[PDB]
């Protein structure tokens, strides 16, 4: 029971809680009880970025980046149903909470990635037969990644989806066919697969915590560039409430 | 015994640039932030410094001439927090969020406070009167108003003045749009300071230059009429008396050398003390005159003036200024 | 053509730079041809006309009045609340005379673009690739001449200052005289200034 | 190709009347007894596949049923653009007077 | 925004960032936009809604009461910001409100 | 220009009877505006809620319309949200909140009057200056 | 002896030398205009005077010499869109060469 | 008026951005500068002429040597900033000659802006920006500044023009 006080400034805000090394239970699941994720945080601890060789066919592996945008990574305070399906398997369908983070990773050379680290609209299911959450569950699923920046976000030139100008104001009689991949923004929304494996149970307090693993796209400024494929590794903490 | 021996170099007025306590501070916090200035100024990577990850390159080698080159203020996220280099998990966190900006502005202040220092240290060992630091007060006032004092009365350092020419036209444009300065006062007493800090060194010069005693020939310059050192004044202090006191009338000219130089002194720094305070005011947001809708017809219809002229030029910058860092109505710091 | 070519504001001295270097070409490329009168309407038929760009504004927005005077069209900066944006309106634009005679467009970003093009008065085709043209105006000879003279007239008033200051001044150009006489430049002791007959 | 998409929403019928799965929820301002309470149930509901099916949305009464009836002919139904109903845009859309 | 029936935790600014609420770089939950950089600010009205991480959304959600509302709009119009003739608010604001504050 | 008594007239109820404000009541409806309303309501405009506004025609839409005198006086002493479903007067003030709302509390019916005549009167003189925003400054 | 900027203030009284540094003057003068003539000789299109006239190219001396009426070139142009035109001696090369001899 | 003139300069002309501009600026405060600096280093080189503690006294018009050690003032600035004038017609002249020429290089960038003649933009940051939305300097953001007071002053600065900007024209960032 750690008051504010006691934690701000040292960066343990964006650690997720960690369970007791003593525990390897199972929570037990009634096939009538309705579930509940009461909270949800995701700590991530590696951001690897894949490569992009020259040639076409190549090994495009995941290189390691560093971190420039501080402890703002974690998403917290997640919640959500945990509905049980007839074929036994488990199904988390997020609602709200804080589902995103935007995270500038930098790469060997100088270069900046910026990524909107997510789980927005995560739907994520178990295999089934799964009567007791245990040390082997694992939730496989797909989330939502929308733009990096929102419709009025406003380039420095002061051109924009939802606002701003629609050319280069400050070419007034330049050609327009080369510059129409920055004059005209586009919104983006992909994609991203991520896998929750569990690793720790508390079957008093319902608590459940271990590691994932997601991919999803960087940004991709409004389609100016083309986006870097992420990999996110970390740490989780998921408490499930009976509904 | 070495600690006297180094007292006494330290002190020393034999030495080429003096040193002094004062100066024992400077030397290494001025080479500091001049040594991290130059390699910022040169090579630093964007800056994030509006905190919505939108980065900023202000270095020559990211795209930046002379003109544009800025070492970037430090992050909105960061504030008025303390960032050391040994707060930031690296150097790459380090210089995306500005942390050359803290640790230049820190070291500038601290050696310029010394430099102020040293100036009435040296004026001590060489026997002078010791007010020539009160002078270079103005414009050391005038450091700590835009490097300091603004950031602490906003909130953030990412509010202090850029180090750099059009870094510089953005701050100036910004607070304009924020504070109305040109109405402040304070900021119209240090533009009579520096008016006539021009008008009258103009005045000075050329009063001086005219009533110089005939030394030298027409072919050498008349600056060889002085040798340094001499006695005698080398011109006639009574002859520019009387043509300044022909040209407005007699009462309006200095015949005292003193009370001139006082004179010429005092006008520049009082004005620049004024307006290093009307940034630290505004500063603490106690803006400059507010006279938009103030003139009201008989009916009710407001008459515009040049004020409701500058306001909409004011609503233009506040409007455009910082285009996606405000999310809701008011711009409150 | 050569009347619709002066009728564009390309060829405006007062809109080029003082370190945007070279030819008015340079700044747009090389004129080639009319692309003919741009008359644009809204959906209802009425003639809508592109409010041109004065030579003080480096950008200008667009807006559209009718006859009247009214705004009955533009391009929006912020398009959450736009109301007459060319999408809404339903503008087109039509050509006459030129290149593009006869020929109507409908598509608003091509509509757009021509109007972006109307706020310069008359619409040319433009050679962008010989000079390497960067699309920003430059000032004809009669405004770098106008400039180059009248800096010349103001730097040579300073000269004929100064040059006839060192003439009528030419006994006291090394300084004045040593012996002057402080009851020569003291109020009371002459009536007429630096007259020594007058003295009282 | 690259076609910006709030302009070509503008071409629709989201430019001329209430959008019910994209207009920013200010505009039911500008309609008698929309904003707030029916507003915020609108919004919340949304999508829609027609423009009626604003009447089955769930706790409605008789006096919020015979008001949207009222304003049927105010309202189209296009497809949800993502740029506009993405970042909580249709509550606050960041346009304030 | 949140009586409107924004998601207020899951609402994105214009350029990422949350529009209420983003992460101080320690990790605390704080108010978004410029505010930022105001987060170390603690007072009386403000520390019901704060829990060990920071503003908690949950009671962000469920515990704003009347009393608190009213302090927020009543302080939020009264910023110390004016004129030297003293007309309240940012430069750009209209002769109306006669306020400096102390 | 001057203020003439056809400026001074504004609907009294929503019938359409009207009243004729004195300058004197204009005046003092100007300067009870400004006292107790214009920290958030300057220039017409909300602060703490800029989609709504005091223009006549925001008010006429209001649910009951407010864009009388009556109207105005009513929410003055019983505020609701824009469609007349919730009562606001914990959040609004109020005759009827002014133990939370201090400046409220020596509100006679003529000073509501007054600036309820204020606030009619001011869109008719200031045209889209009134609830326009810094635009129209 | 004299500072830089008073050079020149030898010549005050030698009237002779203060010819030659006037006629020195204007050769000077005069050989900018016959290589400025020339310059723009070399870069200038005359093949459209109705949409790439002179001033279109940056033209500075070609619009004098046309002003009180060299307009032809030796090459067979004018700047009137004329072609095989004649123009003798005083073409625009004339005009230069007169200026640079 | 004249603080209109000034935003309105800074609006269409970009005068801050003109190095003519920038020369009487280094001029102007260069002047008040050596004003400052000449008075301070004058009153503090004073000669003890009299037994006032008040050293106003202590100076005669018709006296022939000097109020104030030129050597002490000269060993001052030569250990306190490195140089030091040695030559006293030499810093008059000098005092003369900055404020002067900054003026004047100043009215030269006047006449250059009467013929609209800007140092508006630098090409090469403009080319770089148009094709690549990411790259943001001061510069770029000087200019958007630049854009708003143009279209929020002009309708009423410029009457004549009938200028008719509706809301939706007006270039604004977000909220605010
Ligand atoms: C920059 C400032 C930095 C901060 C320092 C401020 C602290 C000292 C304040 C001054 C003391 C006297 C104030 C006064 O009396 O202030 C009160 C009056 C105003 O009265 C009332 O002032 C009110 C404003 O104050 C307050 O009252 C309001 C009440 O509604 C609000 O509460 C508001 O928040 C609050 O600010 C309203 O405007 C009222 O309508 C109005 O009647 O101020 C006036 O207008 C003043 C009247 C003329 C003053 C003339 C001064 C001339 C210059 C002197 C120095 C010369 C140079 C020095 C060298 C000498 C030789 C060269
Ligand atoms: C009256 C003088 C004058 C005028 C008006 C012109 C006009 C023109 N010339 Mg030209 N030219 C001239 C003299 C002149 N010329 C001379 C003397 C030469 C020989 C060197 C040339 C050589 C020349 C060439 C080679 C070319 C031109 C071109 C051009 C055209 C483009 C202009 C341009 O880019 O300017 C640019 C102007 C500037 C950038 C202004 C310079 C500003 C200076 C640097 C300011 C100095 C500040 C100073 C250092 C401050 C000191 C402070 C101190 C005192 C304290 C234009 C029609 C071009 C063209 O299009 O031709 C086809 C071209 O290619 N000219
Ligand atoms: C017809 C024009 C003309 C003529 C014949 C003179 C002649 C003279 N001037 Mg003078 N002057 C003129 C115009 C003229 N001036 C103008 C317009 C100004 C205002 C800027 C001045 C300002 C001026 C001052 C302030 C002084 C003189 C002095 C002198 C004398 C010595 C000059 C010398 O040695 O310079 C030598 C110069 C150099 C070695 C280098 C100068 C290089 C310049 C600064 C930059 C490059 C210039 C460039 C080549 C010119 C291009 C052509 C241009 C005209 C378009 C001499 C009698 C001096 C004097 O009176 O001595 C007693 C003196 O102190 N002049
Ligand atoms: C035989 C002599 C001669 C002739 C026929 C020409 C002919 C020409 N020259 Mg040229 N030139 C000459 C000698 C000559 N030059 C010399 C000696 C020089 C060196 C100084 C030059 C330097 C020169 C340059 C630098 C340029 C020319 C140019 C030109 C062409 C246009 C002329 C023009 O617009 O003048 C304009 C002439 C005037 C406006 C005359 C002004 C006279 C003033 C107002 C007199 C004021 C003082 C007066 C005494 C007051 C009292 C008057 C009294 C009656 C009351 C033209 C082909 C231009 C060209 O196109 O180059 C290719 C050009 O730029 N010339
Ligand atoms: C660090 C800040 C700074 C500084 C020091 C300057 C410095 C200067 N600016 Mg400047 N400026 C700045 C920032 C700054 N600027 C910014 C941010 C902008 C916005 C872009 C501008 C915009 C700007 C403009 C628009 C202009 C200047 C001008 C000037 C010059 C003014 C010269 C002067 O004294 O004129 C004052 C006027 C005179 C000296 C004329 C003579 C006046 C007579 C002698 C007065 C007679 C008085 C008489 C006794 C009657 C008195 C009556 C009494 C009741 C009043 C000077 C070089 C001007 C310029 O370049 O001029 C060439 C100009 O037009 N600036
Ligand atoms: C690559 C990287 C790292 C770049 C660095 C980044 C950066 C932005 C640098 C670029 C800087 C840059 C672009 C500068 C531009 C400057 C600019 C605008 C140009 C100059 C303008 C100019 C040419 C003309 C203006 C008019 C003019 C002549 C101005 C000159 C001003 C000037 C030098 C004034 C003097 C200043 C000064 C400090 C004087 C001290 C004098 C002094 C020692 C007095 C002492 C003294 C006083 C006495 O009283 C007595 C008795 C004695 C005895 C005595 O000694
Ligand atoms: C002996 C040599 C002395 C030293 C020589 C170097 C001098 C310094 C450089 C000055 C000019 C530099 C400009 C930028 C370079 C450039 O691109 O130019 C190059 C430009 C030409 O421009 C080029 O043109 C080409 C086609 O011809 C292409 O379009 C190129 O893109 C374009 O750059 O050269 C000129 O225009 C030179 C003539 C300048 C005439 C200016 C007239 C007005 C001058 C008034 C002076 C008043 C000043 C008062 C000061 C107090
Ligand atoms: C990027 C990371 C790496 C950075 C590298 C930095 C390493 C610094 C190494 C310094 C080595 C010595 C070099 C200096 C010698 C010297 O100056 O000779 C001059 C004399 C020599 O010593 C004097 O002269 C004599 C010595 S001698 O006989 O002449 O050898 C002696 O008798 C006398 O006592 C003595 O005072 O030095 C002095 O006058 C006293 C010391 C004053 C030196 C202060 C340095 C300047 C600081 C300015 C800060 C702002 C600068 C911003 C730029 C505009
Ligand atoms: C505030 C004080 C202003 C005077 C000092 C500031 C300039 C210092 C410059 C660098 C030192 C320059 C330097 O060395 O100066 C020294 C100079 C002469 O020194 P003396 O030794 O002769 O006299 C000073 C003391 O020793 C007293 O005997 O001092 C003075 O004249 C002091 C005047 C005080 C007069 C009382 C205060 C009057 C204030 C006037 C301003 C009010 C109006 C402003 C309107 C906006
Ligand atoms: C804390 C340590 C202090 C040292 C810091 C460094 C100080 C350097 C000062 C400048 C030295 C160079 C002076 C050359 C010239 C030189 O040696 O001058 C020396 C000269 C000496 O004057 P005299 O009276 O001896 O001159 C005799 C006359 O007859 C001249 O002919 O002093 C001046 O003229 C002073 C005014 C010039 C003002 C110069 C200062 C300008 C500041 C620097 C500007 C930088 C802009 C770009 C930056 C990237
Ligand atoms: C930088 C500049 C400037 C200036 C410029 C100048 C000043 C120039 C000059 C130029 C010049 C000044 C040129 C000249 C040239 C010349 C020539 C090229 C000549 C030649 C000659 C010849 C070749 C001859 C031959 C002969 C003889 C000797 C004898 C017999 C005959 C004969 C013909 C064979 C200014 C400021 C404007 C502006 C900015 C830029
Ligand atoms: O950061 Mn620099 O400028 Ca002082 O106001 Mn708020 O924050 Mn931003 O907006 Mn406006
Ligand atoms: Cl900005
Ligand atoms: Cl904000």
């Amino acid at each position: 029971t750690l008051t504010y006080d006691d934690i701000v400034g040292t960066g343990l805000a964006n650690k997720c809680p960690t369970l007791d090394d003593t525990a390897r239970g199972a929570y037990p699941i009634d096939s009538s009880q309705t579930y509940r994720i009461a909270r949800l945080c995701l700590q991530p601890t590696t951001f690897l970025v894949k490569e992009e060789p020259k040639n076409k066919r190549q090994e495009a592996e995941f290189v390691p980046t560093k971190l420039v945008t501080r402890e703002t990574t974690s998403l917290d305070q997640i919640q959500g149903e945990l509905k049980v399906n007839s074929d036994g398997s488990l199904t988390f369908v997020e609602e709200d909470g804080i589902d995103f983070q935007p995270v500038t990773v930098q790469m060997a050379g100088g270069e900046r990635i910026p990524l909107l680290f997510t789980v927005k609209n995560l739907v994520a299911s178990t295999q089934p037969n799964v009567t007791s959450i245990t040390t082997s569950t694992d939730f496989k699923g797909e989330f939502n990644v929308p733009s990096y920046r929102t419709a009025n976000f406003l380039d420095p030139k002061g051109r924009g989806l939802a606002s701003g100008y629609d050319s280069a104001i400050a070419l007034p009689q330049a050609k327009e066919e080369e510059l129409a991949r920055a004059n005209v923004k586009r919104f983006s929304l992909t994609k991203g697969q991520i896998s929750l494996n569990v690793a720790k149970v508390d079957g008093r307090t319902g608590e459940i915590a271990g590691t994932f693993e997601s991919e999803q796209l960087s940004d991709d400024d409004m389609g100016a560039h083309e986006p870097h494929e992420v990999k996110i590794q970390g740490v989780f903490y998921a408490s499930i409430e009976p509904a | 015994n070495l600690w006297e021996r180094f007292c006494n170099w330290v002190t020393s007025t034999d030495n080429r640039l003096y040193v002094g306590w004062f100066g024992v501070i400077m030397i290494p916090t001025l080479l500091a932030a001049t040594i991290c200035f130059v390699i910022a100024f040169i090579a630093a990577p964007p800056v994030d410094i509006d905190g919505i990850r939108e980065p900023v390159s202000g270095s020559l080698l990211y795209g930046n001439n002379i003109i544009t080159g800025a070492v970037v203020p430090s992050s909105n996220a960061i504030g008025l927090h303390f960032y050391p280099i040994w707060e930031a998990a690296s150097l790459d966190e380090w210089l995306y969020n500005g942390g050359p900006y803290q640790l230049i502005i820190f070291h500038f202040l601290l050696g310029a406070s010394c430099y102020m220092g040293r100036q009435w240290e040296l004026s001590y060992r060489l026997g002078m009167r010791p007010w020539i630091c009160v002078a270079y007060s103005a414009p050391l006032a005038s450091a700590f108003a835009v490097f300091l004092i603004y950031p602490i009365g906003q909130g953030s350092f990412s509010d202090g003045m850029p180090l750099g020419i059009s870094g510089t036209f953005n701050f100036m444009i910004v607070f304009q749009a924020e504070h109305n300065i040109l109405m402040h006062p304070f900021h119209q007493l240090g533009v009579a300071g520096v008016f006539g800090g021009a008008l009258f060194c103009a005045m000075h010069g050329s009063l001086v230059t005219s009533s110089l005693i005939r030394e030298t020939t027409e072919t050498e310059s008349a600056n060889y009429g002085y040798k340094f050192g001499q006695e005698e004044e080398t011109y006639n202090i009574v002859a520019a008396h009387g043509y300044f006191g022909r040209l407005i009338f007699q009462y309006a000219s200095f015949n005292n050398s003193r009370s001139l130089h006082f004179f010429l002194a005092a006008w520049p720094v009082v004005g620049v003390w004024f307006t290093a305070l009307g940034i630290s005011t505004m500063a603490f947001n106690l803006n400059g005159f507010n006279f938009n809708h103030s003139v009201i017809d008989a009916k009710g219809n407001v008459i515009n003036t040049w004020a409701d002229i500058i306001n909409r030029a004011n609503l233009g910058m506040e409007v455009m200024h910082e285009r996606n860092a405000h999310n809701f109505p008011l711009d409150l710091a | 053509e050569k009347l619709a070519f002066y009728d564009y504001i390309g060829n405006n001295p007062a809109k080029g730079g003082l370190f945007r270097t070279g030819p008015m070409n340079k700044g747009d490329g090389i004129a080639q041809a009319w692309k003919g009168h741009a008359v644009f309407r809204n959906k209802e038929g009425e003639e809508l006309f592109v409010r041109r760009m004065p030579a003080f504004f480096e950008s200008f927005p667009v807006i559209l009045t009718d006859k009247n005077g009214v705004v009955k069209a533009d391009i929006p900066f912020r398009r959450a609340e736009s109301k007459y944006s060319f999408e809404q309106q339903g503008v087109t634009v039509s050509f006459y005379g030129g290149e593009l005679n006869g020929q109507t467009f409908t598509d608003p970003p091509t509509v757009k673009s021509y109007a972006r093009k109307a706020i310069f008065g008359e619409i040319f085709e433009f050679d962008t690739e010989t000079l390497n043209s960067d699309g920003i105006f430059r000032t004809s000879p009669r405004g770098w001449f106008t400039f180059a003279h009248a800096v010349f007239a103001l730097l040579f008033f300073f000269g004929h200052i100064w040059h006839g200051a060192r003439t009528l001044f030419r006994d006291v150009f090394s300084g004045i005289d040593p012996e002057l006489s402080p009851e020569q430049v003291e109020w009371g002791f002459y009536q007429k200034v630096g007259d020594v007959t007058t003295r009282r | 190709e690259l076609v910006n998409v709030v302009d070509e929403k503008l071409g629709t019928a989201y430019g001329e009347k209430i959008d019910l799965n994209n207009t920013n929820i200010a505009a039911f301002i500008q309609y008698r007894g929309l904003y707030p309470t029916l507003a915020k149930l609108i919004v919340k509901n949304a999508p829609y596949e027609s423009v009626e099916d604003v009447l089955n949305i769930p706790g409605l009464t008789e006096r919020q049923k015979q008001i949207l009836r009222e304003n049927l002919e105010h309202f189209t139904v296009t497809e949800v653009e993502t740029a506009l109903v993405e970042g909580g845009d249709r509550y606050n859309n960041g346009l304030y007077k | 925004d949140q009586k409107l029936g924004a998601n207020v935790g899951s609402a994105q600014g214009p350029t990422g960032l949350g529009k209420y609420l983003m992460r101080s770089p320690t990790g605390e939950i704080i108010f978004g936009g410029e505010t930022m950089r105001f987060w170390d600010f603690r007072g009386p009205w403000l520390e019901p809604l704060r829990g060990p991480n920071g503003l908690d959304l949950n009671k962000i959600k469920n515990d704003i009461q009347p009393w608190q509302e009213r302090r927020a709009a009543e302080y939020m119009t009264h910023a110390p910001l004016g004129s030297l003739n003293s007309v309240g608010g940012v430069a750009t604001e209209i002769n109306s409100v006669n306020f400096v504050s102390p | 220009a001057e203020l003439t008594p056809e400026v001074l007239t504004v609907p009294l109820n929503s019938e359409g009877k009207t009243i004729t404000l004195t300058e004197k009541q204009y005046l003092e409806g100007k300067r009870l505006f400004q006292y107790a309303c214009a920290s958030c309501h300057v220039g017409g405009i909300t602060k703490t809620n800029p989609s709504l506004d005091l223009r006549t025609e925001t008010l006429a839409l209001a649910t009951p319309p407010r864009d009388n005198i009556e109207g105005l006086v009513d929410y003055m002493k019983n505020p609701t949200t824009y469609d007349g479903e919730q009562e606001i007067a914990e959040v609004h003030p109020s005759l009827r909140s002014a133990d939370i709302f201090p400046k409220m509390r020596n509100l006679t019916e003529k000073d509501l009057v007054a600036i309820a005549g204020h606030i009619l009167v001011e869109p008719k003189i200031l045209g889209d200056k009134w609830g326009g925003g810094k635009v129209y400054y | 002896g004299l500072p830089w900027y008073r050079v020149h203030t030898v010549l005050i009284n030698d009237p002779g030398r203060l010819i030659a540094a006037h006629l020195m003057h204007t050769a000077l003068v005069a050989g900018w205009a016959g290589s400025m003539a020339l310059y723009e000789l070399a870069t200038f299109d005359p093949s459209d005077p109705v949409l790439n006239p002179m001033w279109r190219q940056g033209m500075f001396v070609l619009p004098f010499m046309a002003r009180l009426g060299v307009t032809g070139s030796w090459s067979g142009w004018s700047i009137t869109g004329e072609t095989g035109i004649d123009p003798g001696f005083w073409s625009f090369e004339g005009v230069a060469l007169a200026h640079i001899v | 008026a004249i603080f209109r003139f000034l935003l309105f300069f800074q609006g269409f002309h970009n005068w801050t951005l003109n190095p003519f501009h920038m020369m009487g600026v280094a001029g102007v405060l260069g002047g008040a500068l050596l004003c400052a600096i000449h008075g301070a280093t004058v009153e503090n080189t004073l000669f003890q002429d009299g037994e006032g503690a008040s050293t106003f006294r202590a100076f005669n018009p018709t006296q022939a040597e000097e109020t104030y050690s030129m050597v002490t003032a000269n060993r001052f600035w030569s250990q306190i900033f490195g140089i030091a004038f040695s030559n006293k017609r030499w810093l008059h002249f000098f005092m003369l000659f900055v404020p002067v020429t900054g003026l004047w290089m100043s009215a030269i960038g006047v006449v250059g802006l009467a013929l609209n003649l800007r140092s508006y933009d630098f090409i090469s940051q403009e080319i770089r920006a148009a094709e690549d939305p990411e790259f943001e300097t001061f510069y770029t953001k000087n200019l958007l500044l630049n854009e708003g007071i143009r279209a929020w002053m002009a309708p009423q600065d410029q009457p004549h023009e009938n200028f008719v900007f509706p809301e939706e024209v007006l270039p604004r960032g977000n909220a605010l």
